[PDB]
RNA sequence: CGCAGACCACGGGAUUGAUAGACCAGACCUGGAAGCCUAGUAAUAGGUGCAGGGAACUGGCACUAACCGGCCGAAAACUUAC
RNA sequence: GGCACGCGAGCUGGGUUUAGAACGUCGUGAGACAGUUCGGUCUCUAUCCGCCGCGCGCGUCAGAAGCUUGAGGAAACCUGUC
RNA sequence: UCAACCAUAGACUCGGCGAAAUUGCACUACGAGUAAAGAUGCUCGUUACGCGCGGCAGGACGAAAAGACCCCGGGACCUUCA
RNA sequence: UGCAUCCGGUGAAGCCGCCGAGUGAUCGAGUGGUGGAGGGUGUGGGAGUGAGAAUGCAGGCAUGAGUAGCGAUUAGGCAAGUGAGAACCUUGCCCGCCGAAAGACCAAGGGUUCCUGGGCCAGGCCAGUCCGCCCAGGGUGAGUCGGGACCUAAGGCGAGGCCG
RNA sequence: GGGGAUAAGCUCCGUGCGUCGAGAGGGAAACAGCCCAGAUCGCCGGCUAAGGCCCCUAAGCGUGUGCUAAGUGGAAAAGGAU
RNA sequence: GGAGGGGAGUGAAAGAGUACCUGAAACCGUGCGCUUACAAUCCGUCAGAGCCCUCGACGUGUCGUGGGGUGAUGGCGUGCCU
């Protein structure tokens, strides 16, 4: 998606890419995660473009997803449950809910989910 | 003059001027409003202050038998308490002092009829 | 360079009082049947229970 | 870099050049011990 | 949210909505994907196929988020002339 | 031409003017030379005035919103060949 | 010549802990002068609503070290047919 | 401090005020508050007897200022737990860094830091339920390992001795 | 009076010369050394000195007779000039 | 959670609570009265409008051989010691 305009997220370009993949893996495995708000904002244009790949389930797309998330177990979950579940809804697979600030460094916190409504 | 209750927190491990930054938000408000503002304030100095104001109402509630809902925060002020000195080493041998500060806090709540 | 003079009382307090905090704007929400005040930013979460109210 | 400080501690060398049995050996050393006793020192010698 | 920006400010939108993200389509960049089949001993080449991948530009689309919300905010009169 | 022969809390250190070394010359000697030659640490978180920018408060006799006149400033002003 | 763009560590914003050199004062403008002969503080004028935030370093003869150059006084060490 | 006198738990000294006084250093046996045990006056005697400054000494506290910093070149993330309190503690799964080291064993050095239980005003450049921190208890097993009981080098001491 | 270039806010001398030093008050815009005048204290009384009397600024856009056209007044030389 | 505190008690006194006699100054707050956002201020001094408090006499508030606190505005005014 649109690259981060500002300076990167983990402190480097390489660390951001590993940060996004790990968060997306956690998000799909559990369903909802609670992270720092600027992390959750950067997750949406990334974690929900993968669901687009799982929507058009094919061998080619499975190679595309596996080249980012690196975890073979989650890909099956993505292509067998998350994939066909969102087969009708176009866009907006995730929702971001804002929560309390962290006690230690007062970082803003946000909870990113998957829409389970339909 | 209205009936009132007092609370003190002596030797609170917070800098006196860093407790005044939060107290200023809460002068003259009622205790119910005081606690709600203090909880959502993003300053770590709010925890000792909220405990005192909660304690002042508790003294008024039980030791004096005033209604909780009629209490307002009349006078609040954070004095300064004993200071212990530490030393932080620096470059080229010089040793600069470090002051560990401490503060007292006083709260008085009165039962002003609405 | 170093301060040449000892800043007077009027000049110290004038600048110091600009170091203050702004109290948050709180709205009233009803959780479990009781009314509690949460900032409008955290309004949506407090209805779903994601916000812990002491 | 060369950060070798002056004091490199050692115990045989300490008691061999500031020790008691060296102090009592010479005339000046016995004065050092007898002097520190008068001042009341707890540790007469190194 | 912004091509506005050190913070602040400034400009736009806030369900009577195209403000951002996504989704579809287009422009453009790269250059002929994976899988399969065929030829070759093999490196590799050809077909399927202007294919595939893709961020910023353009247009549709309320699918997600702009919220069952708080705080400020309006008049002593008098004299002379007409 | 002036502005500390403008300007080193803005930059360099080639020169000059520390300690090393050599030549010519002076001195019996330590040494010396407005003689020459090779080498030789450039420190500091901006308090006040100043200046470049951006905000918060109040005022302009009720509270607000558009669109403006402009006293007073600032910028520019070069020029050749055919 | 002649600079341009990208990323990190600072700078900048929010939360926590929290120093230092300096310091006679203080609601510390500018011009022409006057003065111990280079004035925020004096005379005569001109300009300037109160308080801040990020920046630049011209002044406060800015900070640091009771000038190492020069001279007077006292040492120290060296030289020699003192 | 001599001597003589008067006040004081019915409240002295000291400290903070009000109302005043003297030509000055200053005064108040004029009075309020705090205080709790010694003071005043006259006349003599003796002074460690009066500080605003010595880049004076010791203690306390300001201005700069809620400002600079928070100590590399690796990088953290999520779920669950304990807890009043969790970015920093524990468990699991991912990611990353060293890999002639940032792994393993020693000598010198340190001296209880090692383990178990407990604690979270002091310290940790933040908070901490954690800790090389604080408290209590426990732990170091040699005929063969490194040493002595075996041996000498450089060197030290040195019966007598020589020299002074 | 010497030295100097008959320059210095220069330097060295003389002076029953002054003042500052060691001296306030009025005047010279400000301005130790020039001019008036030596502060024992108080007064919400009076007369004057140097200096002034259009407004700032106290008291005269004072009276008589003239002169100046240059803002001379409110800086200057050899020399030029119906 | 603790620290700490509020009632209740001991005590002559808790303005004696193991941070403990008396408890000053620098330094730090809180409440009240006056004043301050067109203004050049060795931070005072001499005049001085307004507001607030007090003591008297006289009516509703108005003067006085009055006392205090603030001070708008004008005049004057170049730190202390060596
Ligand atoms: C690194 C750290 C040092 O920085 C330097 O090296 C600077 C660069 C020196 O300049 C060196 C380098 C240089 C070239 O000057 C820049 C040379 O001229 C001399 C030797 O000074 C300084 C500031 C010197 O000042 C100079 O002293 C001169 C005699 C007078 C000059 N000026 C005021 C008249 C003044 O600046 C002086 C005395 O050493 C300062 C004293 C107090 C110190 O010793 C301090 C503690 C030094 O440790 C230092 C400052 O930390």
């Amino acid at each position: 998606p649109k690259p981060t305009k500002g300076p990167r997220l983990g402190g480097s370009s390489s660390h951001q890419s590993a940060l996004l993949a790990n968060l997306a893996t956690s998000l799909f495995e559990h369903g909802r995660i609670k992270t720092t708000e600027p992390k959750a904002r950067a997750l949406r244009p990334y974690a929900e473009k993968l669901i687009t790949h799982a929507k058009k389930g094919a061998l080619h797309n499975r190679r595309e997803v596996m080249k980012k998330i690196r975890d073979k177990d989650v890909v099956h979950t993505l292509f067998a449950e998350i994939g066909p579940f969102y087969a009708d809804r176009n866009g907006g697979y995730t929702r971001i809910i804002k929560v309390e600030n962290r006690k230690g460094d007062n970082a803003p916190m946000a909870v990113i989910e998957l829409v389970r409504e339909k | 003059e209205f009936p009132s209750a007092t609370a003190k927190a002596r030797y609170v491990r917070v800098s006196a001027t860093k407790a005044r930054r939060v107290i200023d938000l809460v002068r003259g408000k009622s205790v119910e409003e005081a606690l709600d503002i203090l909880r959502w304030a993003p300053q770590a100095a709010s925890e000792p202050v909220a405990k005192v104001i909660a304690s002042a109402a508790a003294n008024a509630q039980n030791n004096e038998g005033l209604d909780p809902s009629t209490l307002v925060v009349a006078t609040v002020y954070a004095d300064e308490g004993p200071t212990a000195k530490r030393i932080r080493p620096r470059a080229q041998g010089r040793a600069f002092r470090i002051r560990k500060r401490t503060s007292h806090i006083t709260v008085i709540v009165e039962s002003r009829p609405p | 360079a170093v301060p040449k003079r000892r800043m007077s009382r009027a000049n110290t307090r004038s600048r110091r009082a600009q170091w203050k905090a702004e109290a948050p704007g709180l709205v009233t929400v009803s959780v479990a049947g009781q009314q509690r005040k949460v900032p409008r930013r955290l309004l949506k979460a407090a209805r779903l229970g994601l916000v812990d109210l002491d | 870099a060369k950060g070798k400080r002056t004091f490199q501690p050692n115990n045989r060398r300490r008691a061999r050049v500031h020790g008691f049995r060296l102090r009592m050996r010479t005339r000046a050393g016995r004065a050092i011990v007898a002097n520190r006793r008068s001042k009341g020192r707890r540790a007469l010698t190194a």
